[PDB]
This record gives structure tokens, C-alpha cells and sequence, in this order.
RNA sequence: CAGAUACUGACACAGUCCCUUU
RNA sequence: GUGUAGUAUCUG
């Protein structure tokens, strides 16, 4: 079977995947990638008059449950 | 059920393979009762044939994962026929039980097996008491090891009889043996469980406790000393008062702990045990006489023992009691001694141990000579010969020459020893080449077809050094001598001579060979007609080597005969023959021309055998790649409109190999193949679309990064319709093609195609779309951040990434 | 209904908020000066002849394997972080040729049948002409 | 149409900064890493200006940067974790005036993914192990050692995976010649994705987990995990072992807390507040960076707020138990992303937006006029800012 | 071996142990089973290198003589960032001809 | 459910037995 | 020449 590799990696869906868990992973991946690039955080810290530490803290806090509660 | 069972047991292999399918996925339908009670009594039949056992055990591997909760009631009756299965001396027989009991335990629970199998400990039979330890170990391999510790902590503490403690310690030993390094995280929790048996009042459980602690020590070879802290005293203050076979177990247990110690503990505790180690060198028994040698080797292989001290202490008694004419009777002692002797040379010095056995090859016995020669060759091959002086090298050369001269039976160690010695000496053997050459030639001449191959192998091995020794005249003389022996009837001798000729041709230049190539190839061509594997395997390489560099000495006329004869060599069996037969075509086409050679290969696509068409395909690909791609492409494409199907698929298969071989050069011929893949990806047979998918995969992978996606985007429009298939091969090729295209085009284009029917209201389409999405999602995860679509909010949720709408 | 084709792709790695085409030095040529969000200024000057593009591509391809990045990462993959590279040749890697050991410099130069001074002279000449 | 990409000015955006003896002599250099450029620079102790020695490019973003030295050595190494998906250890060569590749280990794919180590990097202060951890479920630990060849060695990585876990910060606990220990801030979210009512999203605390590295059995296990009251952002290590107590200095919102494993109380001293703030009185106060000036005689700490006010944290203890934390306002500087307390009374400040400064210390802040705060005072502290009066400006970049 | 859809790969972790290849398969890709352009070395987990399993060929399991390698396609596709490729299965096309030829 | 005829996977060919111990 | 998986078509 070729599904061994696809199972050990989180975020992998199946035929019974609901939209909510797809969108929450989509938002979580974007939140994680925001802190990676330095200029992608400079743009956020210049757009709103805040500090880099504050933006990072807010992004980390928002990861607990993005896209609202489930159904 | 019965008809299928006796059709499987007795029938032709195709019928058996066909009938095995309906019995696999129909296990729980019949129930765990009927099929098991119909298939177990047949295995209960005594004197069952060996071919029957594998067939009758393979059905379990397919029917086990259907009755997870239904294998409980008769576990004992199931395993009474499996416990003797994994004790047979056959390597494959043990696996067929070890990999089924583990799966059955994975499909069962502890409370059933433990409850049913607890009263098997108090049994007087030794066979069951020995197989129960392995029964514990195989089920403890799975189901997690820490879950069995609470149960095992009470097994080897019963006051009823020593049988329970013996069984528990044997269980621990087997677990340590067949678990590996998986017991390291909780070694301390296992040491103290069996630590109490070392002072028991019986000479029956101390030995098994020593064996178990030795197994645990060997399992964690480089780590785990602090766990073995409170066991030093019982093992250490227990050897003086112990004698006999029980002392052997203690010595074996203490041998493994020496490497684990630091530079101080090992150094200190080696001296106090070396007294018993020296005293034990003489003994009537041999089983304990090899344990002492193993302990000596293990103590030597440490960073604490110095060189001068060990040289003064162990050598004088070790080299007086073991170098006798009786150790060759047992192979185990032979192997142990030859393995142990090497580390002494590795640590204290090669010469100091070599010089004590150099004057020993001159003996009447041949077993002793064989025993000493492999030790000498192993010592020589590890360190080298930079410490050997003139007298010692002279004595060694004389001894090895005399030993090689005196040959009795078919032992394949003299060749390796002499070759290794000659290679190690290097350029210091110059005054000895004429003698060894004369001896080899004399041995080659007029013998009973058993040492001529030996001499040929020896000269093939030793041809390398003579180039550095500046002795090309004798090389040419040997090459001339070897020519007239090509008429030997025996195949082994002919193969050895061909290998020797290949070695001589390789070592020396092509333009200085004393026998002309023009006088060799006409004689070499008829040789490529024997059905023997060995002669072809080493004649094809010689022919290829000649065609590589010695191609301008040969006119193009006689190459046609070789071209026709090579087509019969693609019908061989070993892949090494075909791997060189294919490459010889590309070697010779560089000198001849890719017009007449390629025409012969095209005709070869009508042999109606699968293993030859693939080889001809690879030959066409390599001949296209070696000379030039464009000079042969129109001829290849012209052979596509013929009504035949195999030749039609041949060019498609050759295109993939050609594109894989050229790689970066495929951006120029990218346009030519497109209006062939375009009508290849039609509603034809599955083979065309299966092969064109691999063609497109290689084509896209070869041009990645050079900005040639304009035609790749057009080609992508044809692969996508051929995704909703069911045959494993076509889908396996199509997913590979899509994955190869996604790296040359980009995930942005593939995401648009994938998102079209992700939330389809069917299921078969959804499964395929989700599989494709997972394949795209695993690779280039961060690259999908900017390519995600925009989704509007529902009643109560936030589905919009507002952070990307900021404007400066 | 009528889509537009893409003729160039690249990945600078930093956010760019300035693009202008204007000559920088008296007697120069038309550049493509941009400005990054971190303080970097770069240009996207094109090639003049055709025998120089092949040499530059060969130098870049050879340095892609004879001089791996300090951290260790495929340069082609780095420049293809989001979209595949297209019709762009990195110049920082080519200018990095001036800093290696002499033996490696000779090994890199010998495939193109040129001396290290010959390679360095034109590498500096192309830079000193557009800016 | 082909294009050639040249460059005119290099990026000057500082993200990380470390200090140490990267050359070998008794002079400390600064390794400042740009967005994708590795740079080296040293200050002149006689005039105060700073020169440039190396501006090598790495061709890739850098997410972490740490420095460490081996036991009984005199050279500092550099550990870089980046988007490359590998771990790299460097070495400065003064003779060649360029870096030197030493080790390279691959432990996953490439790209700023979720489960990919490389974001948080911590090192053992004694220089015996290194921990590289991802944002989730991918904690990895290596074992550094020296052999008879006087060369650094890397062993097999040890996994410390834990599903459904978010990591805020990873720091290395200082222990004196014992097994290495690491600290992290986990927060499970499995229960938050199973309750549609949304009550599980709130009232969910984060724990301070200590990871134990077994140096005799070659495995890593977690021992202590206790819930916290309010969320924090970063941690500060305390020099322990034989010189001072061992513990952490969790800097939560509007508070600073000291916690230690075993049996030890906790100290919570509120952050001082500026006098007569004109902003809305509902915004929290957090720290942005820290520093360490560990010395054999006495050691202190530094911190900086959102407004850019340097404090001076000093711990009080008798043998092992910490009694109180004594804050004291030091100076006011523009907000920076990293500081490096240099020897010979030099301070380097790298602003996140604007020029980069470099100050010298004339007075250490002894017997001042302003009072000092402590956790012993019951119950909203205040202080009055003023000009520097303690530092002078000698160089600007 | 991609030809047999029964074999199971390990995928545990990398390490400092380099895999070896035997005479029967010298220049073959571990996954692709190709013959062109070896690129990168092969690392195996410590579970696949202990005692009797030390210095054995990755694909078949014979006495290794040369180092293993990855093809260029595996490096471009980053298929080497998965763990160790050592086979942990006996197979069905290699453990049946034994009993078929025993008779 | 079976028979027959075609086809695919550079599938492999005395493969050899390397803690099974007294 | 044999064995090890998989797939297509007609008839019963
Ligand atoms: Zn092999
Ligand atoms: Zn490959
Ligand atoms: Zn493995």
C-alpha cells in the first residue's frame, strides 16, 4: 500500500473530511508561515503601529482555535 | 470451502493462485469455528510434507485480520501446533511462526493468553519449557514491552519450585536476544528483576541468570553501565568458589561488561580476573575453552588495557597452549581462534604477532596450514605491511610460496591470502616476480583441470602490482601463453582464462598487447555461443572492453557479425549479461554509425517475449543517446504507424528512456515528441497511456528549472482525463506523471485542477481527488500559502484571512 | 477571454515596494532599479550580446555544484520558492566566484578554457558598465 | 529576453545578535545575522567605532541563531537553524577570513512547514547537547561531544514527539555537571476541537514542562509539568550550578515569575508603570528582550518594555531558595530586537527600525536616588522617567 | 523494490550509519531502481544497524560491498527526506521459491 | 464459479542458510 | 525453459 507515507503526516484528509477541519488547518499553516519570513512580519508590524513581539504573541494566541468553534 | 481447500493443497500453481483469492477476504463470513476446525486437523496429520507446511501456514497471513475478537476460546489448541514450528533449524521456518504469533497477539489480548498459558510452566518436559520463553518473547515484541513488566515481576519470585524462576529468566534472556536495543530505555527496571537469582541455593538457576545478564549487557553494548552497578559484587565474588560448567556462564556474563566500563574500572578489574583467565587456558572441555577465548578477545577490545602490560602478560601463555594440532577438529574453535587473533595484531602491533607464526607454514598437515593462512591474510589486510622488515618479508614470501606449491584439496583461501599479501607488499616484491610467475606457469601446465583456473584467477588478481613493478615483458609473455589455451573444452577453465585475458588487457595499454587484437577478435567471436552462464558473463565484458578503446584496429565489415550475434545474447537469464550486451551496442555505434546498427534493433521488436523487447528498447535508447538525439529521432518516429502493437509500444518505451538519459538536453527536442504524445493519450489500449505517462513524467522532470512550461501546460490537459482508472499500473504511472509535472509547472496550476471536484457529491471521485490533494499537499507545503482561494463567511465563523489585506 | 502570457519569474526573497527604470550613471543604460523592505537596492540589467549569456549560464550552473550554500539548500529550489524561475540568472552567485581557494578557482575555470583573471575581468566589466 | 540580477546595497535589517570569542584570542566579536545574510563585526575598545570583517551570504532565511563552546575550550561555535531543513555548525577561521563548514545533519523536508524543527533552538550552557524543536510535535535533541581528534562530533538524534502541542519558547536550564534539562511551554488543544459550545477554548492554561536527558540510557523523557495562571511569551535562563540558583524567569503579561522544579515557592513582582500614562488604561505591558552579564563577582539581568525602558533584575537568595526580585529602572532606549552586554563596559543595541547604536557604561547603578521595587511590598507601582545620566553615545550605524 | 507491492519500508529516522550495497545490485537507486546519476548518500536508523544486521545490503540483504546512493530525481523531488529506506520485509517472491525448489 | 487467448511491472533463476545449541 | 504479483477480451 502507498498510503503509509500519507498517514504519518498531519493535515492529510480523506473521503469523509468536513470543510471546518480543512479551513482550520489552512489558517494554522498560514499563521505558522507568518512567523517564518522576516519581511512578512515587518509588513504586518508596519501596517499596524505595533512591535514584532506583540504581533508574534497575538499570532501565537490566535492559533488555539481559529475559524470559530465547530458545529 | 472444502473444494477450495483441497484445490489449494493439490493443484497446479496457476490454479492455486487463482483459487487462493476467494479464501482470503471470506474469513469472518464462515466464522472462526468451521474453517479453523477444518484446516487445523489437516496440519495435525503426522509426517506432513515440507511443501505443504508453507502453503498451510500462508493462509493464516491472509485470514488473520478478519477475526480479531474470535480467536480467544482455543488459543492453546491453536498454539500447540505452532510452538514446535518456530524451533526448527530452518531459517525460513522460524520466521513463518514468529511473524504469525506476533500478528495474532496484535489481534488478541493479554488476559486470554496469560490465563490459558499460565499452567504450562509446571511441566517436566524440557521442549515445552524451552519453547515457552520464545512464546513470551514473540508476543512481547509487539503489544509493548513495558506492559508485561508487572506480570514478569512476579513470575521469577514463586516459592513453589525453581521451574517458575528458570522459565522467567529464560523468558528475559529470549526477550533480550530478539528485542535488540529496544530494552535500553528501561534496562534498570529489568536488571533488578533477575538480580536476585545470582545467589540462589541451587546450581541450576545461577547459570541461566548469568546468561540472561550477559544477553542484557550485549543488547546495550555502548550504554547502560549505571544499571549494572549492584550486580558487580554477585558476579565478582562468585568465580573463585565456583567450578565446572557454572563458571563458564559467569565468565560469559562478565565478558560483556568489560567494554561498558570507563578507562579506570575496566583497567583495574581486568588484572584480578586475568589470573583465572590464565589458569583456565588448559581444560579437557572445549565448549568452555572457547568462552575463555571470547572473553580474552572482549577484554582485548577495550580502551583501558595498555600495550606493554598485555604483551608481557597474555602472549607467552596464549601462544603456547592454543597453537596445537587439535583445534582444527572443531569448526567453532577454529573460527573463534581466527577471529580472536586479529585484535592482538590490531592493538599491540602487526609484526609482533606475525613473526611468531611466519615460521609455521612449513608443516605436513594441511588443516593447520589453512587455519594459519587465513589468520595471516586477515592480519595483513587490516593494517598493512609498512612495519615489515626485510628478513620477515623474506620468510613470509618463502612460506607462502611453499604453501601455495603444496596443494591437496579445493580450498579457496590460498588465492586470497597470496593476493592480499602481494598487494600489501606493493613495490617491495620486485625480486620475487620471476619465481612466482614461473611457479604459476608450471602449475598451469599439464594439470587435471582443477588448478589451471586457480592459476588464472591468481594472475588476474596479481596483474595490477606488476605494472608498478615494471615487468611488462612477463605480462606480454603470459598474454601470449594464455592465447593457445582458449580451446579448452571445460567451461570453468575457459571462463577463468577469459577473465585473466580481460585483466591483462585492462592493466596494460591497448596498443602494446603482444597478441594482435585483429588476431584475437576472430577467435573471440565463436566463443559467444555457449549456454554456460559463466563463460558469457566474462566474455561479454571482454568484448565490450575491446570495442571501447580498440575500435580503430577493426574494420566495420566484421562488426556486423557481432551485431547479429549479440541479438541471441539478449535471451539470457542473468541481468548482468544483458546490462553489458545493451551497452556494447552503444559502444560500437560510436565507431560504426547509428544507421545500420539501429535498423537491426528495430526489427528485434517482434520476438513476442517481454524480456527481450525491453532490452531492445534500452539498446535503442542508449544508441540514440550516445551518438546524437536528432540524427535518429525521425527513424524512431517513423516506426509507429505499423499495425503491430508490440513495436508500437516499443518506440513509446524507448522515448521515456531516451528522455531520462539525455536530461538537460531535452529542451530542444521537446516539440518533436508532442504531436506523438498528443495522439498517444487517446482512447487506445491501457498500455499506450500507461507508457506515455512515464514518458511525460521523465520529460517534465528532465526540463525542470529551464522555463519550458509552455508545452508542459498543453500536455497536462491530456493526463488529467486518464486518472479515473482502476488498474494498479495505469494509476501508478499517472500519479507519477502528475507528481513529475507538479515540480516543473508549479503547485498553483495543479491546485486549480484539484479543487474543481474536491467536495464532489459522489464517493469514488472524492477518494481520487483527496488522494491527489494529499500527494500535492505532502510536497511543497509552504508554497501553497499564496495559492489558496478565498472563501466567504458563513453565519457564525471566520473564514477570511484578514491579515493579507493590509495596505501600506 | 484573452489571457496574458508570463515571460519572467523570480524570487528575490524580500518584499519589494519600488520599481523604476532610469539610467544611474552618465553614459549608462536603462536599468530596472528596485528597492527592498530591508534596505537593499538591486538592478535587473539585461544582456547585450549572445555569446555572453551562454558563458554566464555555464558559470552559474558550475557554481551551483562547485560552491554549495553555507546553510545548505538547492539554489534553484530557493529561487523557485513559489513559482519556477524563468529567464533570470543570479548574479550574486557569479560574483561570489572571486572568493575561493586558488585550486578550486582553477578547477572551475578550466572547463571554459579561460584564466581566473579573464573570468574576473569581464565579471567586473559587466557590473561597471550599467552602474 | 534574459535578465541579469546585480546588487548595489546589501540589506541592513538585524534580526538576531550573539556575542562571544569567535576568533580565539581575548577579544569578543559580534555575529549579527541579517534576513538572509550572515555578518561579522567587532568594536574597537580604544575608540569605540565598529568595523566590518565578513558579509557572507547564505542564500536562505534564518529562523534561529545560537552560540556555544565546548568544555575546557577557548573557541566559540555557531549553530544555525534555518529553512534549509538541516542543522549546521560553523567555525570562524581568522587565517582564511571566512567561515568553515563542520557538520550537516538532515532531519526532514524543506520549507516553513508546521512539523519541521528549526524554529526554536536551545543549547546546554555547559556545552554538551543541543535541542532543536519545531512549533508542534517535532522536538529533536542531539548529543555533542569531543573525541581524541579534537573535533566536534554529532550523535544520532533523539525524538521527543508529543501530539497536539504548541511550543512558545525553549530555553536550556543551567545545571552543574548533571544530566541536561530543557524547558518548554506546551499547550494542548485536542479538547478545544471537540466541544462545539466553545467553552473549552477559554480556561485552558499552559504548562512549564521540563525535559530530562538520560545520559546513561540514551533517551529523553519529561518529568515535571505544572499549569500556569496567565500566558507568557518568553523565558530567561538563570546561571545556576555552583554560581547562583537554577531556575527560570518567565515573563508573563504585567508580571514576572520565578519557578523552579522540586519544592520552592514562587515570586511575582508586577512590572513598574510609567507615571501619568496618556494611553488607554486597558493595555497590557510585556517585555521584548533581555540580556545577561554573568560575572564571578556578581550578576544581574536586563529587560526592555514596549516603550523601550531598560530595567535591572536582581535576584535575592541565601543558599538555594529565591526570596525576592528587585527591579530598578536603568535607562530609556529605542525599542530593539536584541541586546549584547559586551565586556569592558560596552552595550550594543540593535534597533528593529532605524539606526543601530552602541553605548558605554560609566556607572553600574549603585547607590542611586530612585528607589528600587520588590515583591515584599504589598499591592500598581510608578516611576518617573528622565534623561540617560548613565550612558553616552559613541557610535551609530 | 517498487516492482513488488508487498514490501514495507522502515521510515523511522536517519543517523550516522551509511548503507551498503552488494555485488548483485551495485549502482541501483534505492527507490527508483534506476541506473543514472547517483547524487546523495543513504542513512539508516540505529534499529536497522545492530549486530547481525550490520553491513547488509538495503534491498536484498546480502553482504554489502559498496556504498548506497540516491538518484538525481530523488534529490530534485526531495524523496530522501523520509527516513531510512531499509526493507523490513522478507517478501513473497523471494521466500517461496525456497520451498518450491526444495523438492 | 470455470475455461481459453492475449498483455504489464530493466520482476526474479542450487537462491544457502551468517546466536540452532549440547 | 520455469516461478511471483497484476490486467484485458470471448465462451461455458
Ligand atoms: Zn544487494
Ligand atoms: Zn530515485
Ligand atoms: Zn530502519
Amino acid at each position: 500500500q502507498l498510503e503509509h507515507l500519507q498517514s504519518k503526516y498531519i493535515g492529510t484528509g480523506h473521503a469523509d473530511t468536513t470543510k471546518w477541519e480543512w479551513l482550520v488547518n489552512q489558517h494554522r499553516d498560514s499563521y505558522c508561515s507568518y512567523m517564518g519570513h522576516f519581511d512578512l512580519l515587518n509588513y504586518f508590524a508596519i501596517a499596524e503601529n505595533e512591535s514584532k513581539a506583540r504581533v508574534r504573541f497575538n499570532l501565537m494566541e490566535k492559533m488555539l482555535q481559529p475559524c470559530g468553534p465547530p458545529a | 470451502i472444502m473444494k477450495l481447500l483441497l484445490k489449494i493443497k493439490n493443484g497446479t500453481p496457476p490454479m492455486r493462485k487463482a483459487a487462493l483469492r476467494q479464501i482470503t477476504d471470506k474469513a469472518r463470513e464462515f466464522g472462526a469455528g468451521p474453517l479453523f476446525n477444518q484446516i487445523l486437523p489437516l496440519l495435525m496429520s503426522p509426517t506432513l510434507e515440507d511443501q505443504e507446511r508453507h502453503l498451510l501456514v500462508k493462509v493464516i497471513d491472509r485470514i488473520l485480520y478478519k477475526l480479531d475478537d474470535l480467536v480467544r476460546p482455543y488459543v492453546h489448541k491453536i498454539l500447540v501446533v505452532i510452538e514446535p514450528l518456530l524451533i526448527d533449524e530452518d531459517y525460513y521456518a522460524r520466521v513463518e511462526g514468529r511473524e504469525i504469533i506476533s500478528n495474532l497477539a496484535k489481534a488478541a489480548g493479554l488476559a486470554t493468553m496469560i490465563s490459558t498459558m499460565r499452567p504450562d510452566i509446571d511441566n517436566m518436559d524440557e521442549y515445552v519449557r524451552n519453547t515457552t520463553a520464545r512464546a513470551f518473547a514473540v508476543v512481547a515484541s509487539a503489544l509493548g514491552i513495558p506492559s508485561l513488566l508487572p506480570f514478569l515481576k512476579a513470575v521469577c519470585k514463586s516459592k513453589k519450585s525453581w521451574q517458575a524462576r528458570h522459565t522467567g529468566i529464560k523468558i528475559v534472556q529470549q526477550i533480550a536476544i530478539l528485542m535488540g536495543c529496544a530494552i535500553l530505555p528501561h534496562l534498570r527496571s529489568l536488571v533488578e528483576i533477575i538480580e536476585h537469582g545470582l545467589v540462589d541455593e541451587q546450581q541450576e538457576v545461577r547459570t541461566i541468570s548469568a546468561l540472561a545478564i550477559a544477553a542484557l549487557a550485549e543488547a546495550a553494548t555502548p550504554y547502560g553501565i549505571e544499571s549494572f552497578d549492584s550486580v558487580l559484587k554477585p558476579l565478582w565474588k562468585g568465580i573463585r568458589q565456583h567450578r565446572g560448567k557454572g563458571l563458564a556462564a559467569f565468565l560469559k556474563a562478565i565478558g560483556y561488561l568489560i567494554p561498558l566500563m570507563d578507562a579506570e574500572y575496566a583497567n583495574y578489574y581486568t588484572r584480578e580476573v586475568m589470573l583465572i583467565l590464565i589458569r583456565e587456558f588448559q581444560s579437557p572441555d572445549e565448549e568452555m575453552k572457547k568462552i575463555v577465548l571470547k572473553v580474552v578477545k572482549q577484554c582485548c577490545g577495550t580502551d583501558g588495557v595498555e600495550a606493554n602490560y598485555i604483551k608481557t602478560e597474555i602472549l607467552p601463555p596464549f601462544f603456547k597452549h592454543f597453537w596445537q594440532h587439535r583445534m582444527a577438529l572443531d569448526r567453532r574453535n577454529y573460527r573463534q581462534l581466527v577471529d580472536t587473533t586479529v585484535e592482538l595484531a590490531n592493538k599491540v602491533g602487526a609484526a609482533e604477532i606475525i613473526s611468531r607464526i611466519v615460521d609455521d607454514l612449513k608443516d605436513e598437515a594441511e588443516q593447520y596450514r589453512k587455519m594459519v593462512m587465513e589468520t595471516i591474510e586477515k592480519i595483513m589486510g587490516n593494517l598493512g605491511a609498512a612495519d615489515i622488515d626485510h628478513k620477515l618479508e623474506e620468510q613470509l614470501i618463502d612460506g607462502i610460496l611453499y604453501a601455495f606449491q603444496e596443494q591437496t584439496t579445493e580450498d579457496s583461501v590460498m588465492l586470497n591470502g597470496f593476493g592480499t599479501v602481494v598487494n600489501a607488499l606493493g613495490k617491495r616484491v620486485k625480486p620475487y616476480l620471476p619465481q612466482i610467475c614461473g611457479t604459476v606457469l608450471w602449475r598451469l601446465n599439464n594439470k587435471s583441470a582443477k588448478v589451471r583456473q586457480q592459476a588464472a584467477d591468481l594472475i588476474s588478481r596479481t596483474a595490477v602490482v606488476m605494472k608498478t613493478c615494471q615487468e611488462e615483458k612477463l605480462m606480454g609473455h603470459l598474454g601470449v601463453v594464455l592465447y593457445e589455451y582458449l580451446g579448452e573444452e571445460y567451461p570453468e577453465v575457459l571462463g577463468s582464462i577469459l577473465g585473466a585475458l580481460k585483466a591483462i588487457v585492462n592493466v596494460i595499454g591497448m596498443h602494446k598487447m603482444t597478441p594482435p587484437i585483429k588476431d584475437l577478435l576472430p577467435r573471440l567471436t565463436p566463443i559467444l555461443k555457449n549456454r554456460h552462464e559463466k563463460v558469457q558473463e566474462n566474455c561479454i565484458d571482454l568484448v565490450g572492453r575491446i570495442a571501447d578503446r580498440g575500435a580503430e584496429y577493426v574494420s566495420a565489415r566484421e562488426w556486423m557479425r557481432i551485431c547479429f550475434e549479440l541479438l541471441e545474447l539478449l535471451k539470457a537469464h542473468k541481468k548482468a549479461i544483458r546490462r553489458a550486451t545493451v551497452n556494447t551496442f552503444g559502444y560500437i555505434a560510436k565507431a560504426i554509425g547509428p544507421h545500420d546498427v539501429l535498423a537491426t534493433l528495430l526489427n528485434n521488436l517482434k520476438v513476442q517475449e517481454r524480456q527481450n523487447r525491453v532490452c531492445t528498447t534500452v539498446a535503442i535508447a542508449i544508441v540514440a543517446e550516445t551518438c546524437s538525439p536528432f540524427t535518429v529521432l525521425p527513424a524512431l518516429m517513423n516506426e509507429y504507424r505499423v499495425p503491430e502493437l508490440n513495436v508500437q509500444n516499443g518506440v513509446l518505451k524507448s522515448l521515456s528512456f531516451l528522455f531520462e538519459y539525455i536530461g538537460e538536453m531535452g529542451k530542444d527536442y521537446i516539440y518533436a515528441v508532442t504531436p506523438l504524445l498528443e495522439d498517444a493519450l487517446m482512447d487506445r489500449d491501457l498500455v499506450h497511456r500507461q507508457t506515455a505517462s512515464a514518458v511525460v513524467q521523465h520529460m517534465s522532470l528532465g526540463v525542470y528549472g529551464f522555463g519550458c512550461e509552455d508545452s508542459l501546460n498543453h500536455l497536462l490537459n491530456y493526463v488529467w482525463p486518464n486518472v479515473f482508472e482502476t488498474s494498479p499500473h495505469v494509476i501508478q504511472a499517472v500519479m507519477g506523471a502528475l507528481e513529475g509535472l507538479r515540480v516543473a509547472i508549479g503547485p498553483c496550476r495543479m491546485l486549480q485542477y484539484c479543487l474543481q471536484g474536491l467536495f464532489h457529491p459522489a464517493r469514488k471521485v472524492r477518494d481520487v481527488y483527496w488522494k491527489i490533494y494529499n500527494s500535492i499537499y505532502i510536497g511543497s507545503q509552504d508554497a501553497l500559502i499564496a495559492h489558496y482561494p478565498r472563501i466567504y463567511n458563513d453565519d457564525k465563523n471566520t473564514y477570511i484571512r484578514y491579515e493579507l489585506d493590509y495596505i501600506l | 477571454s484573452q489571457k496574458a502570457e508570463v515571460i519572467m519569474n523570480y524570487h528575490v526573497g524580500e518584499t519589494v515596494l519600488s520599481l523604476q527604470k532610469t539610467t544611474l550613471i552618465p553614459g549608462g543604460s536603462e536599468s530596472l532599479v528596485y528597492t527592498t523592505l530591508s534596505g537593499g537596492i538591486g538592478i535587473l540589467v539585461p544582456f547585450t550580446s549572445h555569446e555572453d549569456h551562454d558563458f554566464f549560464q555555464h558559470v552559474e550552473m558550475h557554481l551551483r555544484s562547485e560552491h554549495p550554500p553555507l546553510c545548505g539548500r538547492d539554489h534553484l529550489s530557493f529561487r523557485s520558492y513559489y513559482f519556477p524561475v524563468k529567464n533570470v540568472i543570479d548574479g550574486d552567485l557569479c560574483e561570489q566566484f572571486n572568493s575561493m581557494e586558488p585550486n578550486k578557482q582553477k578547477n572551475v575555470s578550466e572547463e571554459l578554457d579561460r584564466t581566473p583573471p579573464e573570468v574576473s575581468k569581464k565579471l567586473e566589466d559587466i557590473r561597471t558598465r550599467y552602474a | 529576453m534574459f535578465l541579469y540580477n546585480l546588487t548595489l546595497q546589501r540589506a541592513t535589517g538585524i534580526s538576531f545578535a550573539i556575542h562571544g570569542n569567535f576568533s580565539g584570542t581575548k577579544q569578543q566579536e559580534i555575529v549579527v545575522s541579517r534576513g538572509k545574510i550572515l555578518e561579522l563585526l567587532r568594536p574597537d575598545p580604544n575608540t569605540g567605532k565598529v568595523h566590518t570583517l565578513l558579509t557572507v551570504e547564505v542564500f536562505g532565511v534564518i529562523r534561529s541563531l545560537m552560540a556555544f563552546r565546548l568544555t575546557g575550550g577557548t573557541k566559540d561555535y555557531i549553530v544555525v537553524g534555518s529553512d534549509s531543513g538541516r542543522i549546521v555548525i560553523l567555525e570562524y577561521q581568522p587565517s582564511k577570513n571566512m567561515f568553515e563548514k563542520i557538520h550537516q545533519e538532515t532531519f526532514g523536508k524543506s520549507g516553513c512547514r508546521r512539523i519541521v524543527p528549526g524554529q526554536f533552538l536551545a543549547v546546554d550552557p555547559k556545552g554538551r547537547a543541543v535541542m532543536i524543536s519545531a512549533i508542534e510535535k517535532q522536538k529533536l535533541v542531539y548529543i555533542l561531544n569531543r573525541d581524541a581528534a579534537a573535533r566536534l562530533t554529532i550523535s544520532s538524534p533523539l525524538e521527543a514527539h508529543k501530539a497536539n502541542t504548541l511550543v512558545y519558547h525553549v530555553v536550556g536550564v543551567d545545571v552543574g555537571f548533571e544530566n541536561p534539562m530543557f524547558a518548554c511551554l506546551e499547550m494542548d488543544y485536542e479538547e478545544a476541537d471537540n466541544d462545539p459550545t466553545g467553552e473549552a477554548a477559554a480556561n485552558t492554561q499552559q504548562t512549564l514542562t521540563f525535559y530530562e536527558l538520560d545520559l546513561g540510557l540514551n533517551h529523553v523523557v519529561r518529568k515535571y509539568s505544572e499549569p500556569l495562571e496567565e500566558h507568557g511569551n518568553f523565558l530567561i535562563t538563570v546561571p545556576g550550578g555552583s554560581d547562583g540558583p537554577s531556575g527560570v524567569l518567565i515573563c508573563s503579561e504585567n508580571y514576572i515569575t520565578y519557578k523552579n522544579f522540586g519544592d520552592q515557592p514562587d515570586i511575582r513582582c508586577p512590572i513598574p508603570r510609567r507615571r501619568n500614562d496618556l494611553d488607554d488604561p486597558e493595555r497590557g505591558m510585556i517585555f521584548v528582550c533581555s540580556a545577561t552579564h554573568k560575572t564571578k563577582s556578581m550578576f544581574f539581568f536586563l529587560a526592555q518594555t514596549e516603550q523601550g525602558d531598560i530595567f535591572k533584575i536582581t535576584l535575592e537568595t541565601d543558599e538555594d531558595m529565591v526570596t525576592e526580585i528587585r527591579l530598578k529602572y536603568f535607562d530609556t532606549v529605542p525599542v530593539a530586537a536584541a541586546m549584547c552586554v559586551l565586556k569592558t563596559g560596552f552595550l550594543f543595541v540593535a534597533s528593529e527600525f532605524g539606526n543601530h547604536y552602541l553605548y558605554q557604561i560609566a556607572h553600574l547603578g549603585d547607590d542611586d536616588e530612585e528607589p528600587e521595587f520588590s515583591s515584599a511590598m504589598p499591592l500598581t507601582f510608578f516611576f518617573q522617567p528622565r534623561p540617560l545620566k548613565n550612558l553616552v553615545l559613541v557610535d551609530e550605524l | 523494490a517498487k516492482h513488488h507491492p508487498d514490501l514495507i519500508f522502515c521510515r523511522k529516522q536517519a543517523g550516522v550509519a551509511i548503507g551498503r550495497l552488494c555485488e548483485k545490485c551495485d549502482g541501483k537507486c534505492v527507490i527508483c531502481d534506476s541506473y543514472v546519476r547517483p547524487c546523495t548518500l543513504v542513512r539508516i536508523c540505529d534499529e536497522c544497524n545492530y549486530g547481525s544486521y550490520q553491513g547488509r545490503c538495503v534491498i536484498c540483504g546480502g553482504p554489502g560491498v559498496s556504498d548506497a546512493y540516491y538518484c538525481k530525481e530523488c534529490t530534485i523531488q526531495e524523496k530522501d527526506r523520509d527516513g531510512c529506506p531499509k526493507i523490513v520485509n522478507l517478501g513473497s517472491s523471494k521466500t517461496d521459491l525456497f520451498y518450491e525448489r526444495k523438492k
